[PDB]
């Protein structure tokens, strides 16, 4: 296991998919804060029904 | 343009992820995209430029 | 490089 920060794996899972890694940091917050945001988001789908 | 940005004492270097391979920071080892601000955690540096080499003869 | 050919 080699340490990485996450921002760069995230670049590197970009690239991956054919997305040039600067496209990842010209929109940091808003990748991250759609993220946080979707994770809620299942929390809410798995507490509305079982 | 491929693998990662690595710092030594002061030195910076490019490597393929998988095996270090330290090389110049040059122009022909990576590409441009905007201004710096928008970037988090960003450096200042030099990126070298093998053209002028070439044109100062 | 033809811009850069004041040299
Ligand atoms: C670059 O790397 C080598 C090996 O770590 C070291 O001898 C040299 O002093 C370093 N130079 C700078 C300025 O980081
Ligand atoms: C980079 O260097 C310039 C030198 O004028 C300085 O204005 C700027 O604040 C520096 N930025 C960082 C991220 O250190």
């Amino acid at each position: 296991a080699l340490q990485i920060p996450f921002a760069m794996q995230m670049a590197y899972r970009f690239n991956g998919i054919g997305v040039t890694q600067n496209v990842l940091y010209e929109n940091q917050k808003l990748i991250a804060n759609q993220f946080n945001s979707a994770i809620g988001k299942i929390q809410d789908s798995l507490s509305s029904t079982a | 343009r491929e693998g990662v940005f690595v710092s030594n004492g002061t030195h910076w270097f490019v490597t393929q992820r998988n095996f270090y391979e330290p090389q110049i920071i040059t122009t022909d080892n990576t590409f441009v995209s905007g201004n710096c601000d928008v970037v988090i955690g960003i450096v200042n540096n030099t990126v070298y430029d093998p053209l002028q080499p070439e044109l100062d003869s």
